RNA sequence: UACCUGGUUGAUCCUGCCAGUAGCAUAUGCUUGUCUCAAAGAUUAAGCCAUGCAUGUCUAAGUACGCACGGCCGGUACAGUGAAACUGCGAAUGGCUCAUUAAAUCAGUUAUGGUUCCUUUGGUCGCUCGUACUUGGAUAACUGUGGUAAUUCUAGAGCUAAUACA
RNA sequence: CGGGGAAUCAGGGUUCGAUUCCGGAGAGGGAGCCUGAGAAACGGCUACCACAUCCAAGGAAGGCAGCAGGCGCGCAAAUUACCCACUCCCGACCCGGGGAGGUAGUGACGAAAAAUAACAAUACAGGACUCUUUCGAGGCCCUGUAAUUGGAAUGAGUCCACUUUAAAUCCUUUAACGAGGAUCCAUUGGAGGGCAAGUCUGGUGCCAGCAGCCGCGGUAAUUCCAGCUCCAAUAGCGUAUAUUAAAGUUGCUGCAGUUAAAAAGCUCGUAGUUGGAUCUCUAGCGUUUACUUUGAAAAAAUUAGAGUGUUCAAAGCAGGCCGCCUGGAUA
């Protein structure tokens, strides 16, 4: 048992000392994982299809992209597009080879709430020229600045000009100096901006080539987007840059570093993780220890599945198995009970020592800002997206916007989430929906919403879902306004205006001034002192001929009222005298209903009268 | 189901054969024959499980396509062909002949025949036709279909056949007073006299047989076939003289024999 | 389709009444007096016992010349003769209805080897048999509910690798003769 | 509220301060009393008995052989 | 082992059910040292399926001009092993599941003198009164030119076999 | 789906039978057909209906209720494993192939055997047997709540070597190690009655809870939450739910109907059921049945049951003797 303990954590202390005793040196280096950053529509990925040469790019449903992916680039084609421009070092045997990672960029859910799975050896930015500067692109160079990582900065708009000579796959330097020179000089003028405007930003930029000496250079390397004009020397500085500066820590060691990106519910497989293989020779067979949402989960690898090389996890493409995998690779990994898991965490791999634990309170410190934050114990609304990345990005919305959320879950809805949905109907109308976002609606699961009184927002643009959840939150505003109106009587104290010409009965025509509150049509109202006399629901109020919503805290309003059907309607002299005080007849029910779901249309300063009125009419 | 059964489950086997539940699921399977699938008998269990020669399935076909096996002489490489009552198994490289014979409690036993007696074999003939210019035919309960057969054999009788040609050499008439044996029904493998038989018109006729201990039993006509000419028989019987002796005296004897 | 056969048999039934003082006390004195483990296993042995009574009171039924209740009797009785629960005079069918459940747990080889003085207590003899150090002819057997046969009782000897009877000193014996 | 046919039921919690255990919106298994579908003793127009919440057995938060999930 | 016990009353004797008692199956809780035997997505959804596999096959004995191999003997049509393809046979068995189905299915008993039947095993196969020492044409395989984003898609051109087709 | 059967059980019965053997049916729903001895075939095709895959938008391709596996559904069910070696099937075929099938993995569905100590030596204001009237006397026989004393025996684990196996595993076999809180630790439910076991001690105060039923809780709780002790079954024991016996509470054997629930308000009457004595063989018959006794026919498996030391047993159909003598009954 505690003598199991004692020597499996001593056996796990010697494994780990053997792994970083092994330490193998003198070349053959790591693939560097190579992250694309943006604003919204600059070009952070198609520039990637362009390097892997994939015709299908628009196949998105929409100009933006919703997930994290890697193209895996591998030597051949790296070879091949160096060929072409031949710069250095033919058939190097000292380049491990490429692995670029594409990151989804957008204002709402603040570019992945990134949190990029850090790993960003060389990160490229996209400027754009177009456009200038943009708040996702200095927020995001502040990020790679909080955690000092190595990173460069592309331009993609060049050739969007009218009047750039379009030559595709040549030299930068050539193609910029066979143009005319008043285009080079708005060129130069532009990247002049650019380099101040990093400058200012707490960074040292140039263009590429001049010193360079990268260790505080940065390199502006400008690039075409639709020709290709840059591509060349785009992979030319990156394999330059892991070479130069990235020379030890990208060891071929035999440590288990593998750390789960993206988690996917994909059909017939269950649920599966993608996973960034860059340390660690995992075997199929063999037990993993996933960090999850509710504890960690003991998982067995029913086999390792990667797409083709050039190819993205963007389409279901045609995933070839493997049984075991060396750690230089971006692989999906399924196997039993991979429900609920979290992103961006490291994965153990375990022989058979007895079960590792107590690796996770050391890992789950100040980055609980998560899906954790689940509130099953009060009401909220149901959430569902196709990966869970997109889960986070609802659930952030939702914290922004100030909404709860009581049920989460990853793939299509079924007839038992709309059912979840129907549990909450009983506490909260309003909160009993489901937000689904690019996963497939059931007939099953439609149809008993469709039965019971359950909405479903179905939308594969994120825009749509948000702009649709805060369209009913004002329908339901309107819908709660209207046809429940008139109960929330409002605080309304009424001053009498002496020596105004006075309708005596059916209708009273009144002259007043308020003290206390605002009036609005359809208040009633009450004479105190006088007993309790009542007159019910007035009828309009106008300012001396035009009509008015509300009193502007002292105004000289000309009343039309009208009393509820009595016995008989109370006169003005006999019941009630100039001198008297008009006060609006407020209840516990009236009081409740102007409590909650009347606090934006509701006073700003004027409370306290509802606790100085409520006092008297005994509350 | 579709078109003919290929396969046969093992407890679904007939009875005789003695197959045990666990060696397998599936069984022999005896193949279209001159003998009934119920009432025949595959080589691979009369090799492998009476002779006790081969252990395995593939011993039995590594025996038979050697072509050390005859049935009726002729050469047979079909391992699960069947051999049924009245044939003879011969083994020339060993020189052992075995006709299959029921025993008492019925069941084809291992009841070895003298390389003389294996020269012939005893046939019940289940019709008589004639057909194209008046040839006359018989047809036998092992399916040899003879031409010109001697006019005195009328359906039921017996007739002794040549294995090396095709000729009835003697023939015995189905009357009262005759050497008789039992080939289906609870009284399978019995020997005993012929007493009288009662016509019974658009159904099946039954037959009293009288036994050598004066036991008496019937049995339906289908399931009678002469051996004997009045007591005597033409061939060899088994250990036993087909005499059932029942369970009291089956313990006496074993109990005596201890 | 498998080639596995499901003839499995429950060898015990539980009473009606499950708590009755009387019978509890019954029960406790056989295993007191029998060193059995628990009351599973005098249950085994009455159940044992009723189907043997049913099997002579549903034969007695059947007339005295039938030949199905002369051989199945006949068998019956040689079978508990055998097993030593009678005798040759009283080899008669109406005595079976006359044994009990103290002349089965006497024929246990935790008894006999008890009862033959290799053992020195009815507890120390299931312990001996379990030990692997008691053989009957040339068979070690380490099953106390082994109902020994009236023919096999005139030998059970200890096993002869066994260190009462072998002659080849144990663990104990190894470790204390080492540091002696 | 059941998953299968979706309509309300009251079921009693059975051990002391059970109930501390369950909070609102909770999957709860519950099984029948005893009683072939009937009432209890005291508890009048109750059918049904908690025995898991939150895929754990009521039993081992009581004995404290387990803790509730977080 | 042909068995009963608590509960209406201040107490009694009843009718009468509720509760207890044991077995058997499905679930489930907590516990779990050794060894043999062993059921297992039937109930609800005969609801829906990514992926891999589950039906193929050659002897001396239908067709061998693939140098894919080396071998005679060198004027010997065809030494042999043999991919590919044509030809023959199998794929209608096996396995799965229980939606259907109420004199239907199915079970025991009889009938085909009212029918078909690959295969095996026997019988029959100059019983017919009128180029033969071997007749004719093609097409695969192979070579060569192709189309389509795409499939176990296939067109055109040049040879050559039969137990294929005549 | 129907049978062979299963659970329960005095005799009679009641309930279950999707599920390994037999027969039927259908491959998402219907319909139509080619080939062939055999199909209205779906791991064949053709169309429509419902779902859905690729796409260069021109067209292309679909069928797990085969084995794995996944999603859904729900209280409810295993590995994307290895092999044709066994049992058999198919082919031109001793030679090839087979998720039929076999072998492992998951497996407290359930069934059989069976650990968690045994013996010896010490003292009892211990018990019985002998002596003395009592006190008090012993190698005659028992005893425990001794962490007292002692070596003897040993499987669980660790791990050579085999044997087993297509290759492995498990078992059996056997070197080396392995028992003094033998800490190498036995649980699950009860302790008022039903019903075996405490009117012991803290806590709470008709609150918390227990309780299948009757009932217990309102300041001395035999019943709640705990401690200690005891009882029950024991590697298992609770709980829920369908079902059987109990139920002579579905009554044919075998129940009720004056008042407990119950005989129509009354009579006629067709179908239905029931119905008084009596009558002592010449190849065809005798007036024909029901009834009863005998005979042949009736698949194995299952059930009863003969034989057989699987090390015993549940099982299995084997085995036994110094090349032999057997069995694979019987009902
Ligand atoms: N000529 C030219 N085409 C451009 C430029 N930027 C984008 N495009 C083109 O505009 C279209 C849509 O831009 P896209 O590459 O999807 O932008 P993104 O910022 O990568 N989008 P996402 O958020 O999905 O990553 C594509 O056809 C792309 O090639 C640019 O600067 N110049």
């Amino acid at each position: 048992e505690e003598r199991a303990y004692d020597k499996a954590k001593r056996r796990i202390e010697k494994r780990r000392l053997e792994h970083s005793k092994n330490v193998t040196e003198k070349d053959k280096l790591r693939a560097p994982i190579i992250c694309v950053l943006g604003h919204v529509d600059t070009g952070k990925t198609k520039i990637l299809d362009k390097l892997r040469h994939t015709h299908v790019q628009d196949g998105e449903a929409g100009g933006i992209t919703q997930q994290i992916g890697a193209t895996n680039v591998p030597l051949e084609a790296i070879n091949e597009q160096t060929k072409m421009i031949k710069n250095f070092d033919r058939e190097n045997v000292r380049i491990p080879g490429m692995l670029i990672i594409d990151t989804p960029g957008h204002e709402s859910f603040s570019n992945l709430r990134n949190r990029g799975s850090s790993l960003c050896d060389i990160a490229i930015l996209v400027v754009d020229i177009m456009h200038g500067l943009e708040p996702q692109t200095i927020e995001s160079i502040n990020l790679l600045k909080s955690k000092k990582c190595p990173f460069i900065v592309a331009l993609n708009k060049i050739d969007r000009l009218y009047d750039w000579k379009k030559s595709p796959d040549s030299d930068v330097a050539a193609t910029l100096k066979k143009q005319k020179k008043n285009t080079k000089d708005e060129f130069e003028e532009r990247a002049k901006a650019i380099i101040v405007e990093f400058a200012q930003q707490g960074l040292n930029a140039a263009l590429f080539y001049e010193n360079k000496d990268p260790r505080t250079f940065v390199s502006l390397v400008p690039t075409s987007a639709h020709t290709g004009d840059g591509m060349g020397s785009l992979i030319y500085l990156l394999v330059e840059l892991t070479q130069t500066m990235l020379s030890k820590r990208l060891a071929h060691c035999e440590e288990l570093r593998a750390q789960v990106m993206e988690v996917k519910a994909l059909p017939g497989m269950g649920t599966t993780i993608d996973v960034i293989l860059i340390n660690g020779r995992l075997k199929e067979g063999d037990t993993i220890i996933v960090p999850g949402v509710e504890g960690p989960i003991v998982t067995q690898i029913r086999g390792l599945l990667t797409p083709p090389p050039m190819k993205e996890l963007r389409v279901k493409n045609q995933y070839e198995k493997h049984k075991e995998v060396e750690a230089a690779q971006g692989v999906k990994i399924l196997g039993k009970d991979l429900e609920k898991t979290l992103a961006g965490l490291p994965l153990l791999v375990a022989y058979k020592e007895d079960e590792i634990p107590v690796l996770k309170d050391e890992l789950i410190h100040e980055l609980k800002q998560t899906l954790n934050a689940i509130k099953l114990e009060e009401k909220g609304v149901y959430v569902q997206a196709s990966t869970l990345g997109s889960l986070e990005a609802l659930l952030e919305f939702l914290k922004t916007s100030e909404v709860p959320y009581a049920g989460i879950n990853i793939g299509p809805v079924h007839k038992k989430d709309v059912m979840k949905a129907s549990v909450m109907l009983e506490h909260d109308p309003q909160y009993a929906v489901i937000l689904a976002f690019d996963v497939r609606i059931e007939r099953d699961a439609q149809e008993m919403a469709d039965s019971l009184g359950v909405r479903i927002f179905s939308a594969e643009i994120i825009y749509h879902l948000f702009d649709a959840f805060t369209k009913y939150r004002q329908d339901y505003k309107k819908q709660k306004q209207e046809e429940f109106k008139h109960i929330a009587v409002f605080p309304c104290k009424i001053k009498i205006l002496p020596q105004y010409i006075f309708n005596s009965r059916d209708p009273i025509v009144m002259g007043v001034t308020v003290e206390a509150g605002q009036v609005k049509q359809g208040t009633p109202m009450c004479v105190p002192s006088k007993n309790f006399v009542d007159i019910g629901i007035v009828t309009s109020i106008e300012i001396n001929h035009k009509q008015v919503d509300v009193a502007k805290k002292g105004q000289e309003v000309c009343v039309k009222i009208e009393p509820i059907p009595g016995e008989s309607p109370k006169m003005f002299g006999r019941h009630f005298e100039a001198t008297d005080i008009l006060v609006s007849k407020i209840s516990r029910q009236s009081i409740d209903a102007l409590k909650d779901w009347f606090r934006d249309e509701m006073q700003k300063s004027d409370w306290q009268l509802i606790v100085e009125l409520k006092k008297v009419f005994e509350i | 189901a579709r078109g003919p059964k290929k396969h046969l489950k093992r407890v679904a086997a007939p009875k005789h054969w003695m197959l045990d539940k666990l060696t397998g699921v599936f069984a022999p399977r005896p193949s279209t024959g001159p003998h009934k699938l119920r009432e025949c008998l595959p080589l691979i269990i009369f090799l492998r499980n009476r002779l006790k020669y081969a252990l395995t399935g593939d011993e039995v076909k590594k025996i038979c396509m050697q072509r050390f096996i005859k049935i009726d002489g002729k050469v047979r490489t079909d391992i699960t062909y069947p051999a049924g009552f009245m044939d003879v198994i011969s083994i020339d490289k060993t020189g052992e002949n075995f006709r299959l014979i029921y025993d008492t409690k019925g069941r084809f036993a291992v009841h070895r025949i003298t390389p003389e007696e294996a020269k012939y074999k005893l046939c019940k003939v289940r019709k008589i036709f004639v057909g194209t210019k008046g040839i006359p035919h018989l047809v036998t309960h092992d399916a040899r279909t003879i031409r010109y057969p001697d006019p005195l054999i009328k359906v039921n009788d017996t007739i002794q056949i040549d294995l090396e040609t095709g000729k009835i050499t003697d023939f015995i008439k189905f009357d009262t007073g005759n050497l008789c044996m039992v080939t289906g029904g609870a009284n399978l493998g019995r020997i005993g006299v012929i007493t009288n038989r009662e016509r019974h018109p658009g159904s099946f006729d039954v037959v009293h047989v009288k036994d050598a201990n004066g036991n008496s039993f019937a049995t339906r006509l289908s399931n009678i076939f002469v051996i004997g000419k009045g007591n005597k028989p033409w061939i060899s019987l088994p250990r036993g003289k087909g005499i059932r002796l029942t369970i009291a005296e089956e313990r006496d004897k074993r109990l005596a024999a201890k | 389709p498998v080639a596995r056969s499901w003839v499995c048999r429950k060898t015990y039934v539980t009473p009606r009444r499950p708590f009755e003082k009387s019978r509890l006390d019954q029960e406790l004195k056989l295993i007191g007096e029998y060193g059995l483990r628990n009351k599973r296993e005098v249950w085994r042995v009455k159940f044992t016992l009723a189907k043997i009574r049913k099997a002579a009171r549903e034969l007695l039924t059947l007339d005295e010349k039938d030949p199905r209740r002369l051989f199945e009797g006949n068998a019956l009785l040689r079978r508990l003769v055998r097993i030593g629960v009678l005798d040759e005079g009283k080899m008669k069918l109406d005595y079976i209805l006359g044994l009990k459940i103290e002349d089965f747990l006497e024929r246990r080889l935790q008894t006999q080897v008890f009862k033959l003085g290799l053992a020195k207590s009815i507890h120390h003899a299931r312990v001996l048999i379990r030990q692997r150090h008691i053989r009957v002819r040339k068979q070690v057997v380490n099953i106390p509910s082994f109902i020994v046969r009236l023919d096999s009782q005139k030998h059970i000897d200890f096993s002869l690798r066994s260190p009462y009877g072998g002659g080849r000193p144990g663990r104990v014996k190894r470790k204390n003769a080492k540091k002696g | 509220q059941l998953i299968k046919n979706g309509k309300k039921i009251t079921a009693f919690v059975p051990n002391d301060g059970c109930l501390n255990f369950i909070e609102e919106n909770d999957e709860v298994l519950v099984a029948g009393f005893g009683r072939k579908g009937h009432a209890v003793g005291d508890i009048p127009g109750v059918r049904f008995k908690v025995v898991k919440v939150a895929n754990v057995s009521l039993l081992a938060l009581y004995k404290g052989k387990k803790e509730r999930p977080r």
